[PDB]
C-alpha cells in the first residue's frame, strides 16, 4: 500500500478504458448491439436506422 | 387448421431453402418482420416453427 498514490492512477485509467469498451455492447434501443447482426439481416433502409 | 386451433410444427436438423418460398410466384404476400427476405438462406436459425 506503500506505493499506493501510483497504484490508483493506474487503476483509474484502466476502469475508464474498460468502460469504455463494456459500452460496445448496449443496444441503445437498437434490435442487436452487433453491427454485423444489423448489417447481415437488414436492407439498408432498414439497417440504416 | 381452423384458425382457432392453428397447428405448429418444429423445423430442425436440416437446409432450409427460403428462395424455393420467396421466389415461387404463387404467393399472394410474402411479409418478413425483423429480416429481409432476400437474406434468408445466408442465415442460421437455433430452430424455425412453422
Amino acid at each position: 500500500s506503500a506505493l499506493g498514490k501510483l497504484q490508483d492512477v493506474v487503476n483509474q485509467n484502466a476502469q475508464a478504458l474498460n468502460t469504455l469498451v463494456k459500452q460496445l455492447s448496449s443496444n441503445f434501443g437498437a434490435i442487436s448491439s452487433v453491427l454485423n447482426d444489423i448489417l447481415s439481416r437488414l436492407d439498408p433502409p432498414e439497417a440504416e436506422v | 387448421a381452423s384458425v382457432y386451433a392453428w397447428n405448429r410444427k418444429r423445423i430442425s436438423n436440416c437446409v432450409a431453402d427460403y428462395s424455393v418460398l420467396y421466389n415461387s410466384a404463387s404467393f399472394s404476400t410474402f411479409k418478413c418482420y425483423g429480416v429481409s427476405p432476400t437474406k434468408l438462406n445466408d442465415l442460421c436459425f437455433t430452430n424455425v416453427y412453422a
